[PDB]
Parts: C-alpha cells; structure tokens; sequence
C-alpha cells in the first residue's frame, strides 16, 4: 500500500520510529526522503551542494556506527571522528521545536528562513562550530541559538 | 523433569494423583508404569494405590489424542469435587491435544488459522482447560508438560498455552547445549506467586537480585561475543564472573537423572536455596571457581567441590 | 526478526569479520618485527641488571608504566595499569610516570594530580634507544630527586602468553653508594652520576622493546579471535535469513491460497 | 531391525499428497498430520515382554537436516518421537572425522541399561575425559604454552578422538 | 674463565662467551680487564675495543658511548648505544664531519652549544684512530 | 533503442486481472505465465544479420525492487530473462557515487565485445584495479601500516571512482 | 568446458553428447551454435558432428520449458540402448527446469508448497533424474549446470537437486583471472566417488595429497604477505614452491580452442594425471621452474617447456 504510493508523487518526507526513539523530532530521515526540485537549476548551487554534503556526513556516520560500537572510538583518526561529532551535531541541529507540538516538546515554536538554515548547515560542515557540545544544537531555530543553548548549558 | 517432579511431590503426598498420558511414547508409560509399582504407589496386591493412570499415546489416533486429555482431567475431577481433597493432575504431552485438534479440523470442515491450525484453537483449549482447576470444593496442583514445535515459543499452540497458566518453566535448548540441567530459562520463567507478599520479601530480593545479575550478563553477551572477556571493564567483570556462578548454581542433578549422568540426585530446602543464592550475590564466594558450582546440591557442596580440585 | 534487520547486521558483520582480519595481519607483521628485534634487546637488557641482582642493593628511608596508545591488544594496559594502582596505594612518596596514552586515559581519572609526565606515539613506530633516551632526559631534566622507583611492563613469553613484572629501578645516585658497594672499588662519585644515568636508559629501552613484542602480539591473537567470532556469527545469520526468507516465502503464499480457499 | 531411510524424503512425498488432496498447507507447508506420520510408524518399534514372546523390533530412522538446523519442523517431531539421537555435523566430516558423530549432542536414552558391562568399564571414564577434553579445548595452538593439569587433556582427547 | 657479554639495542655480539681479555676505551682512558679482573665500573668513550678470542686471532670493534661492567665473580659485560664493526665505516665521510664540526665550535658561544659540537669533534677525532 | 519503464509495474497490471479472472495464485499472488510475460517481450530485442537488413532492436527493462531484494519473484524473473544487469544502490547514491552503480554486482555478458577497441584498452585494467580496490576498501584509513602494494591499490582506486 | 567434454567423451569413449537447453536465451543460442560450428564439434558439411541440440527458449510457454528437459533426455536415450554408447547429457540450466515446473503446477492449479514450489518437486526430479544412470546396455553421464536462488542452498531447488549429484564442477572467476585454464576451483569442486574403494588406492592418496598442498598454500599465504618469505622453515618454503607448480599443472590446453588460443590441444590420459602430480608432491621436479608445469598436456611437455633456452 504505501510503496504503491511512492510512484504517485513530487517530494517524499520520510519518517522513522527509530529517528523518533532517540527524541529526534521531526523523526525526518534524511537519507530516505527525495525531492524533484532538488535540482541546483531550481535551488540553487550553493543550496544543492550544501544538502548533498549534509547528507553524506550523515551516511558517513552510518557506516561507522557499527564499527565503532564494538571496536571503540580512539581506531579512528583526527579526520575521522571530527566527521562523527559533527553528524551527531547536524543529526541534532536538524530536530526543530514546532510551534503545534508546544503541549510535547516543551519548548515555544520555531519557524526559520530558508538562507538562515542553508547558512545553519553550512557552517557545522565547515566545522565552525566543533568546539561546542552536541546538545547545544538540540531542539533550537536559526543557529544562533544552538550557540546561545551552549552559553547556557555552560553555567 | 515432570517424573523428577513425580519423585518429588507425588510420592510424598496425602492425597490422590491422576497421570494423563497424552501423545507421548508408548515405552515412556511402559517405564511409569513398572517404575511405579516398584515404588509401591501402584499397589497389584492390595488396593493403597495411589496414582491412576490414563492413555492416549501418539499410536492412538487423532481422535482418541483429542479426547484422552479429557478423559484423565475428568478422573482427576471427581477426586477434586465429589470427595474434595488435594489432587495431584500430570499431563504430558498437553500439546498433543491441539495438535490432534490440528489433524482433523481440516477434515471437519473448518478453513485454516494460522499455521494451519484450527480456527477454534482459542476456546478448544479454554473450555478443556480451564475445568483443571482448584475449586471451593477442593484442589487440583497440574503440571503439563508443553511440547514446543520447531523451538517456536509464538507457534500458536504454546503461546496460547501461557495464558491458562499460574506457573511456567520454560525449558530452551540453548540452555540444554551448554550442559545446564534443568534447562530451565531463569529469565522467561515466571511465577504469579513471586510477590513479596507470599514467597516474602528475603525470597523476593534474592530472585530480583539474581534475575537483574543474569539480565546485565545477557545483555553484556553480544560485546563478548566478538570482543571477548578480556576487553570488559573492571566493575562488569565482576557480575559476568558471579552471573557465570549463579548459571551452573542453578543447575542441578536430578534423581531421576542419575542412571545417565553418574551424579547421586539432590533435593535441596528453601532456606539453603534463598542463603545459597544469597551469598554468591553478596560476594562471599568471588575466589571459588566457576566449576565448583556446578551440578551440586547445596552451597555447602560447592565448597567441598572447589576443595577436590588441589 | 525482518528481512530489513537480518541483512542489517550481515551488512555490518562481513564488515567487523573483514576489519577485524586485517587488524590481526597488522598487527601480525608487527609482532614477527618486534620479536626479532627483542631478541638482541633482551640480552641487552640481560647485562644491563646484572649488577643489580649480583650485588643486593636496598633504599633506606618514582612508578612508570610502560604499555602503548593503541587498544584493543586485549589486556595489556589493563594488567599494568592494576599493578601501578596496587603499589599506588600501597605506599611514601608516589610520583608516576606513563608512557603511552592509554596509561594517561585508565589510571588517570583515579590519581589526575599524581602525573609528572605523559608521552604519547608509543605502538605506532617499533620503539627504539633513541625514544628511551628522551624518556630518561625528561626524567632527570625535572626536579624530582627520586628516592628509588620501579618500571612495570608486558615481558614477552609467547604468542599467546605474557606476564606483567616489575623491576626496581636504584637510580638514586645517593642510594648508588651502599654496604654491598663497599665490595666494588676504583670509582667516582660523578662516574656513577654518567653509568646510573645510561643503566637507566637501557631497562626502560628493554620494557619498551619487550611491551611492544607483547602488546602486538596479543592484538594479533585477540583480532584473530574477533574476526573467527564474526566467522561464526556471519555463518550462523546466514542461514536464519534463509530460514526466514523461505518461511517469509510460504507464510505470504498459505495466507493467500487461505483466502482464496474460502469463496 | 528395521533402517528407514529416510523419512524426510518419505515427507515431502506425502506432503505432495496432502496438497494435491487439497489439505490446509501448515508449518513449512507440511500437513497437520507429519507427526502422526511418523508416531504411528516408529511406535511400532518396540520391546515386547516375556509373556508376549520376548521379540524386539528396533529402528533407526534417518532425517536430513539443512545447514545443521536442528530446530526445524520434520527433525523435532522426530527427536519427539525416538528414544535418541545421533548427530552428524558437515563440520567434522569435511574435517575427515568419520564417522562424524557429535558426542556433545547426541544421546541414547534407553538404552544404557543395554550395554555391555565390559564396555561400561572401558566407555564411563571415555565419556568422563571426553567431556573434560570437549570443555573448551578450541584454543588449540600453543603447543606447550599453557598449564600443566590442562595440557595432558588436551593430549587425552585428541587421541580418544582418532580411535573413534 | 669469565663469561663476556657485548651487545648493541640493535645487534649482540658475545652472551656469556669465553674470553681471556677486553680492552675498553672508558672515561679514564684505556683500561684492561683480564680474567680476575677488580670489580670496576666505567663509562665508555668514542674508541676502539680489543676483545682477545681464545684461539690467537683477536676480533677489534668501535664504540660511540655506552658502560662496562666487571663484577665480584668472573663475569665481563659491555653495551654501547651504536657499536659498528671496523667493516662497515667510511674513511672518507668521518674527515667531512670532524672538519665541519671544527668549524661550528668557534661559531658558537653559547655554554650549552659548545659542550654539543666539541663532543661531535671527540667522536669523528676518533673515528681515524683506527681506520 | 526501447526502454520499458517499468516491468515491475506491468506486473502488478498483469497479476490484477489473472486474479480477478480467477487464475490460479502463485508467489507474490502472481499467475503461472509472468516469467513467460516478460520472457517473450524480451526475446524479442535483437540484432538481425545482413541477410535480414541488418538491423537491431535494444532492450532496456526498469525493475524496482523493495529493500534492495533482487531475489524477489518478478526481479528473479528479468535477472534470467536478460542478457546483463547494472544494480543502483540508495548507500552509493547519498555517500556520493552517481550514477549508484555497484560495479562488484552489475555484470554484462555482452560486455567486451561491444565496447570500442579504444574502451577494451582501457576497461580491463579498470575492471581490475577496481577488483582489487574493492577487496580492501574497508580498510581505506585504518591502514596506516599497510604495505606500499594495498596501499596504491587503494589510491588507485578511489581515484577512478572520482572519474566514474 | 562443455565443447571440449564432447570432444574428450567422442574422442576417448566414441560417445555422443545432448545439450539440452532449457530456459535458452534466444541471442546465447544463436550465439553457443556457432561456437560449436566455428570449433569443430558440429558440423554443417558431412556427419561427423558430436552433439544434439535441443533448444527450449524463455519465449515459450512453461509447459515447452519443463518438457525439454525430457526432449533431450530422449535424444539421448537412444545413443546409451540402441547404439550402447556412453553418453554425455548437458542441462542449461536446471533451475529454470524447477522453475518451468513449478510454473506448470501453478498454472493448472495445485496448491503450492514450500517457498512457492509445486507439491510434486520431488517427484517432478525424480521422474527425469532416475532415467539418467548406468544401464546394460550403455550409460548417461550428465552435466546439469545450476542457479541456486539467493545464493541459499537450503532454498528447496538446489536442495532437491543435491540429493541427485554426484559431483561438482565449479567454475570460478578468481581462479580464471589468475590465468589457470579451465577456470575450475580445485578445492571447492566435490565428488562421491573420492573413495579408495572406487577410483582406487593410489588416485585416492595422490588427489587428497594435492587437496592439503593446497589448502597449506592458502593456510600461509597470510603468512607469505605479512611476515617475510625468508623466514618460513625448509618444510614451509619447499610446500609453497611445490604448491605453486600443482596449481598450474591443473592448467590444461583445449583443442576446441585451437581456433583462438593457436596452441595445441591436449587430452591427457587418466594414469598419466595421478602419477604427474605424484611426482610433484613426492619433490621429483623440485629443481624445474613454475613457469614450465602451466598450459601443458602431461607431465613430459613440462619438463621439455622448463628447457626453453636457458
């Protein structure tokens, strides 16, 4: 039923039970939802290039996730594991507080432009923002925040 | 286990027993039977006999497994009702009464269930079995023994088998193929009696204690799969190497094992099982190998056993 | 169980099984290197102490550990890292030293204001005299005159076996001069201040070369264990797939033929 | 003495019957009734008293497993209808063990009291050190690199291994 | 009889092996340890070493740095941080070095840096004392 | 030059009206003649020798499988029925690799002989340098030890993959 | 492989060959017909051709498919009774003679069985695979080449298909890019009759002595890539140098291909393999160099080759 659904449309929004487990609301999957207008001619370049690479750090980490569960963290080199913090970080500044699900999260409801999230993601690839925390970029709005969540979650 | 458990509480009892023969092998009544008036609870002589017997063996067909099951429980509810005592009801193999249901709902008419089974699966088996009861009027203790097909604990047969249930020891062959004796899963048992308010609240903490040791060992068993012992941390380490001690404590040689295992069998008492157990959790006994625990009877025995080994 | 969860881990097992194999053949090179190179090293080792164990010498009245920074050689770090906690308690004056990480990681936490030095790139270049040298510089160039100390490390037996030792180390140049010295002559007080000093490079040489013909060999051993454990758990998922892709299979066709069955 | 070889095969063969005939397709489309296909038929084997005669049919039934997947549906029911088994595991066989029969698997319920008293003098202490070779004895290669309790029976099994 | 004991970290030489005599280029010159030998410890110096085999013919080595050990029993060890065979050293490069190196003592006033080139000076100086 | 896009969805139109003709269900409800749907749509693609004009058709059939299951029926089916497949996998697409195309899977029969002599001398030796690659890709950082050999197998490698 | 057994079986034993083709790809019939012209084995003038074939094309209806298989059979029927030959059958492929049949019984209407084969698997092999034997008169030897679905050889086709094979010739592509021709995995290719009792004393001892050899190669070759080759014993250099030289003499010429490859074709005779090889692993060419056992017929074009000129 749904699969037959697939054949049917122009943009595909994917969710997991698993993205969703982990507090990771909207439990969207990354690796698992397609656009047509993905394309740089509509986009534009730098928004398309911005997305794949989000993407890719994220299949990255997948691929290691299973590996470094069993083998530790430390077989990874400097350029490895700076990948796994930063996806963890991109995983994470994905989640957005919604302004419905107010009565869940807890949290007032976020709505961010589309230039301050493809200046968002940009950066955290960048590694711009490698010295702060992963939970800083839990569940906030524009990336302004996830530095602000920092400052407070510092004392 | 079900005749260790005869050994055990059928002989020693005041009351009657009844024995339910159903879909099993003709030799294993054979064996009860000339075991038994060995024993002297079947009496040829004279009439002290103790246990009646009823059979219904997998030579019989699919009708007579349907309805020898009824037949045994029914003798065990006169026992129960119109002279009201203590019965002591035994049935192996309780399967075999879905299963012959199984052989001619087919036959009879009926479209498939799951795995094609009866449809009527669900209250073919309540009705019959919810009459093996203790009642106002007098008491019925039934053990059935549950033959599971292909290993598959949600075959639709022992997993509607549960819900009529008070106590259930589950016995896997993962268990068996390690050598532990009772293969009996000490994580998928359970009893509706373990609540402090019954057992008592020394018997509750203990069985918690051992259970939560056991579950942290299973749940540390796919790290040392791969990785191996040796990669652990020092705090785990220690609950893998008590967890391991409690795993063939709870192993046990049986009397009715012994013409095969070499080992004289054992009964052990409540208070040496609950100070047993007690111990290995408070970590009294971290120097004893794991082998001194081994198919013994009481702690006192796991002791002497690491004694021999000089 | 679900034909998108099997395949999951037959992913990722074939992945550890692969990883895990060529971590033993790395580690296996570098076994077979520092096996060769220990075996000069021992005997150098071997004349280094005879002199401290033909003439008794005591202190009247400094822990360095020696290991690596690469894991996963099973418990190589772990085994000294509990005889330098046993003596770390057990005694006095404790200042410690650890070579390689992994000392600075385990038994840090524990005693993190007892560190006088740390180094790091232990196990990844085979060591040699020249890294012993920079130890021993590090050790004198701070101002800690050290009473008497004890190097622990992994002695090499054999492939499989090795045993943590501990080796006290009489290299107080005023503790040099004892009773049993008394038999030796010919000597300068600043002659002892240059041989204390070199004897000192030696047997930190000779627990560096022995701990990484130890330590490589038991990453060899518990890599080859890991991957033949994956062998097993590969082999084993295997066939439950199958088991379930078949049951799959004819539980998907009996659940129409039933219906079909039924008009 | 009666060989059936081999039921599995004798399945699949009533089991084109019971589809074929139309009945309800169960467990690995095998009908209701596979167990009584084989419960009716090795009961039949049995150990008749004096008084009967004292005649005794004894049978060996054989089961093709796949893979060594002893949990299957056909291979079981038969552990639930005989007296025992003997397993044979491709993995001693490819080895050039022969026979190939797993020791740590395979049972003979009744039929020890059935045993010849001068092999119970020589196969009691074969089994007891059998055991104690079989209890984790997979480490293999060090040659004379471990204990000295442990070594000689590692140096017992494998001999009382090649005799068998 | 006393059991010699010469190695490098990187190759050995003699383990317990029977020799008569050693000579050994130490701080206080060259001295000779024979069979009952005085317990005497001394640190080594840029030189040649002289070890007197048991049938005749003697077999000669250089040193770099390293110590001497002879003991209250009859027992000879001796280690060094680079010992090469008078085999396998260049009469040419050692001139190349030693000149270079006296060019850098007076280029350099510094107390510590003096010390650092003088003792390179000391060891290439020795490197033709026996080639 | 056709391309049916696609066959798996011509499948599930054809499987519609067998089982509302009420023609017997098979796997996946499919009937007996779905194989030999698609086998006799697909013979049909041929090259025709000069004695018959010479002239060619080409086939290019698009199959959707569901969690990468090549095994499933109707995807076993045109496996078989074809002369080659390439295989697109969703973890090739989102790490970066496009066109997904699993070189270790994907195979033509035709192959060789089609590609230009200028492809031929220059296809093989990627053919196998890429073999090579995929043999030790895992190990593409954590082989800092590793010998010279791997090691440019594995520079090589990556790098053709960046050109493909 | 397949042309050059006709030619070895019409050479060797003057009997004739089927390729029965069930399941044929219309551009690989067309394409294996010429093949077979272009090489020798049919012939399109006079009547010295060797095969029959039988084509059963994925164009037709599955009842064409699960016949054919018997067309050819028939075929070759008559040169094994009336000609009393020992023939040599070819299946390509088996599977899709499964799958033709399983088609058929779903097609007709039976109520599928396990993993959506039909009920009649078994016997729908059997009724073919039991006329294929040794008779009085003749025999039918036949090479059925196999698809196992999902690489799962618990999948009932190959299953069913294994309780009829006798031996296993596996075609490899790691083998073929190492140059060995045929592309055959000596280690992974089985048969029954590997038995002292049937093929004898001395061919039992000489291909298990070939089977270690190489199993020792593979057992250090992790050893030869990460170690040293000079630090292996006298024992573990001469096995690997002797192991190389085994390997290559499995190679063999094939007069089929005197059209492409341009070399001689050779059919080497049975007692002329198992004392080649003998005296390989018995060290009787341990001086001769690897290069001189590859692409030759027995072992006397080895050591005339190893001359060369230096």
């Amino acid at each position: 039923a749904p699969a037959t659904t697939f054949a049917h449309l122009d943009a595909t929004t994917v969710l997991s039970r698993a993205i969703a487990e982990l507090g990771i609301y909207p439990a969207v999957d990354p690796l698992d939802s397609t656009s047509r207008i993905m394309d740089p001619n509509i986009v534009g370049s730098e928004h398309y290039d911005v997305a794949r690479g989000v993407q890719k750090i994220l299949q990255d980490y997948k691929s290691l996730q299973d590996i470094i569960a069993i083998l530790g963290m430390d077989e990874l080199s400097e350029e490895d594991k700076l990948t796994v913090s930063r996806a963890r970080k991109i995983q994470r500044f994905l989640s957005q507080p919604f302004q419905v699900a107010e009565v869940f999260t807890g949290h007032l409801g976020k709505l961010v432009p589309l230039k301050e999230t493809i200046k968002g993601f940009q950066q955290i690839l960048a590694g711009e923002y490698d010295h702060l925390p992963e939970q800083a970029f839990y569940m906030v709005g524009p990336i302004e925040e996830a530095v602000a969540k920092a400052d407070k979650l510092a004392e | 286990l079900i005749m260790e458990l005869i050994n055990n509480v059928a002989k020693a009892h005041g009351g009657y027993s009844v024995f339910a023969g159903v879909g099993e092998r003709t030799r294993e009544g054979n064996d009860l039977y000339h075991e038994m008036i060995e024993s002297g609870v079947i009496n040829l002589k004279d009439a002290t006999s103790k246990v009646a017997l009823v059979y219904g063996q997998m030579n019989e067909p699919p009708g007579a497994r349907a309805r020898v099951a009824l037949t045994g429980l029914t003798v065990a509810e006169y026992f129960r009702d119109q002279e009201g005592q203590d019965v002591l009801l035994f049935i192996d193999n309780i399967f075999r009464f879905t299963q012959a249901g199984s052989e001619v709902s087919a036959l009879l008419g009926r479209i498939p269930s799951a795995v094609g089974y009866q449809p009527t699966l669900a209250t073919d088996m309540g009705t019959m079995q919810e009459r093996i009861t203790t009642t106002k009027k007098g008491s019925i203790t039934s053990v059935q023994a549950i033959y599971v097909p292909a290993d598959d604990l949600t075959d639709p047969a022992p997993a509607t088998t549960f819900a009529h249930l008070d106590a259930t020891t589950v016995l896997s062959r993962a268990i068996a193929e390690l050598g532990i004796y009772p293969a009996v899963d000490p994580l998928d048992s359970t009893s509706r009696i373990m609540d402090p308010n019954i057992v008592g609240s020394e018997h509750y903490d203990v069985a918690r204690g051992v259970q939560k040791i056991l579950q942290d060992y299973k749940s540390l068993q796919d790290i040392i799969a791969i990785l191996g012992m040796d990669e652990l941390s020092e705090e785990d380490k220690l609950t893998v190497s008590r967890a391991r001690k409690i795993q063939r404590f709870l192993s046990q040689p049986f009397q009715v094992a012994e013409v095969f295992t070499g080992h004289l069998g054992k009964l052990v008492p409540l208070k040496e099982t609950i100070k047993g157990f007690q111990q290995i959790l408070a970590g009294e006994y971290d120097h004893l190998p794991e082998q001194a625990f081994y198919m013994v009877g009481p702690i006192e025995e796991a002791v002497a056993k690491a004694d021999k080994l000089a | 169980a679900t034909l998108k969860d099997i395949t999951r881990r037959l992913k990722s097992i074939k992945n550890i099984q692969k990883i895990t194999k060529s971590m033993k053949m790395v580690a296996a090179a570098k076994y077979a290197r520092a096996e060769r190179e220990l075996k000069p090293a021992r005997v150098y080792g071997v004349g280094s102490l005879a002199l401290y164990e033909k003439a008794d010498i005591k202190t009247p009245e400094l822990i360095i550990g020696v290991s690596s920074d690469r894991g996963l050689c099973g418990a190589i770090h772990s085994s000294v890292a509990k005889q330098m906690k046993s003596e770390a308690a057990n005694l006095k004056e404790v200042k410690i030293i650890g070579v390689g990480d992994k000392i600075r990681s385990i038994l840090h936490r524990t005693h993190s204001d007892q560190f006088l030095v740390t180094f790091k790139e232990v196990g990844r270049r085979p060591p040699t005299f020249g890294d012993a040298s920079v130890i021993a510089l590090e050790l004198l160039n701070s101002g800690y005159e050290f009473d008497e100390g004890s190097i622990i490390f992994n002695r090499f037996r054999s492939v499989i076996s090795y045993k943590t030792e501990e080796k006290p180390i009489f290299s107080l140049d005023t503790i040099s001069s004892a009773e049993s010295m008394s038999i030796y002559d010919d000597i300068d007080a600043d002659v002892l201040r240059n041989y204390q000093e070199y004897s000192l490079a030696n047997i930190i040489y000779y627990s560096l070369k022995e701990s990484t013909t130890s330590e490589q060999s038991a990453r060899m051993t518990a890599m080859d264990n890991a991957s033949k454990n994956a062998s097993e758990m590969i082999d084993k998922l295997t066939l439950t797939f199958n088991r379930t892709r078949q049951a799959v299979i004819t539980k998907e066709l009996i659940e129409i033929i039933s219906g079909a069955a039924a008009l | 003495l009666i060989i059936y070889d081999d039921l599995s095969k004798q399945a699949v063969a009533y089991r084109q019957m019971s589809l074929l005939l139309r009945r309800p397709p169960g467990r690995e489309a095998y009908p209701g009734d596979v167990f009584y296909l084989h419960s009716r038929l090795l009961e039949r084997a049995a150990k008749m008293n004096d008084a009967f005669g004292g005649g005794s049919l004894t049978a060996l039934p054989v089961i093709e497993t796949q893979a060594g997947d002893v949990s299957a549906y056909i291979p079981t029911n038969v552990i639930s209808i005989t007296d025992g088994q003997i397993f044979l595991e491709t993995e001693l066989f490819y080895k050039g063990i022969r026979p190939a029969i797993n020791v740590g698997l395979s049972v003979s319920r009744v039929g020890s009291a059935a045993q010849t008293r001068a092999m119970k003098q020589v196969a009691g202490t074969m089994k007891l050190e059998l055991a104690q070779y079989r209890e984790v004895a997979a480490f293999a290669q060090f040659g004379s690199d471990l204990d000295a309790a442990t070594q000689q029976l590692l140096s017992r099994g494998v001999r009382l291994t090649e005799l068998l | 009889q006393m059991s010699f004991t010469f190695a490098s970290p990187t190759q050995v030489f003699f383990n317990s092996a029977n020799v008569r005599q050693v000579d050994v280029p130490t701080q206080t010159g060259a001295f000779g340890i024979l069979a009952a030998h005085v317990p005497t410890l001394q640190v080594l110096r840029p030189g040649l070493v002289v070890v007197h085999a048991e049938d005749g013919t003697t077999s000669k080595y250089f040193v770099s740095s390293g110590s001497v050990t002879v003991n209250a029993d009859s027992s000879v060890q001796l280690l060094a941080e680079e010992a090469v065979t008078l085999d396998m050293l260049d009469l040419g490069a050692a001139k190349a070095n030693l000149e270079k190196a006296q060019s850098e003592l007076l280029g350099a006033a510094d107390e510590a840096t003096r010390a650092e080139i003088q003792i390179r000076i000391e060891a290439n100086e020795a490197l033709v004392k026996a080639l």
